C-alpha cells in the first residue's frame, strides 16, 4: 500500500473545506456543578 | 454604624439573590479590627503596628513602636518598652501618694 490523494478526475471525491463564522458557534461543553459555592458568580447565588 | 443585626438580616431571605450592595453594607456595618485599630485580647504570634489597642489584665495598652512587631511568647504588655497606658503610670502615682 501507498498513500496518495484524492482527486476529482480520478475519482469523484474532493476536499471539503468550509468558512468558520462566529455568530453561528454552538457550545459543546457542560459544567460539572451548578448553584453551589465555588462555581457561580455572585450575581447568581439564590440564598435557598 | 448604617445598619443593625435587624436591618441586616432582612437582605439575606429565603428567596434573596446576592448582590455587591449587601456585602458592600455588611462589610461597612462591622468592626474591622485592622482599620479602627482595636484587637480585643492579647495573643502569642501576632503582627502589631503602630496605634493598635489591646487589652491585657486589668488595662487597656496602645503600642508605640513605629514599625510592626510580633507578639513574643516573653514579651507581654507590662514587660516590654513597645506598650503604653496610663492606668498603671496613674495608678503608681496614687500609689506614691497614698504612701507618702
Amino acid at each position: 500500500s501507498v498513500i496518495t490523494s484524492v482527486s476529482p478526475k480520478t475519482s469523484n471525491q474532493d476536499h471539503m473545506i468550509e468558512e468558520f463564522i462566529e455568530q453561528a458557534i454552538v457550545f459543546n461543553n457542560q459544567k460539572l456543578e451548578s448553584g453551589v459555592l465555588g462555581y457561580e458568580s455572585l450575581n447568581d447565588l439564590e440564598l435557598g | 454604624n448604617l445598619r443593625k443585626r435587624n436591618e441586616l438580616k432582612s437582605l439575606f431571605k429565603n428567596k434573596s439573590r446576592l448582590s455587591e450592595t449587601y456585602f458592600v453594607e455588611l462589610i461597612d456595618s462591622t468592626l474591622n479590627k485592622r482599620d479602627d485599630r482595636f484587637h480585643g485580647i492579647w495573643k502569642p504570634g501576632q503582627t502589631y503596628q503602630k496605634g493598635d489597642v489591646v487589652y491585657y489584665n486589668h488595662s487597656l495598652w496602645e503600642m508605640q513602636s513605629e514599625n510592626e512587631i510580633c507578639a513574643k511568647e516573653e514579651q507581654t504588655p507590662g514587660i516590654s518598652t513597645d506598650w503604653k497606658s496610663l492606668l498603671k503610670e496613674l495608678e503608681q502615682k496614687v500609689d506614691k501618694l497614698q504612701h507618702e
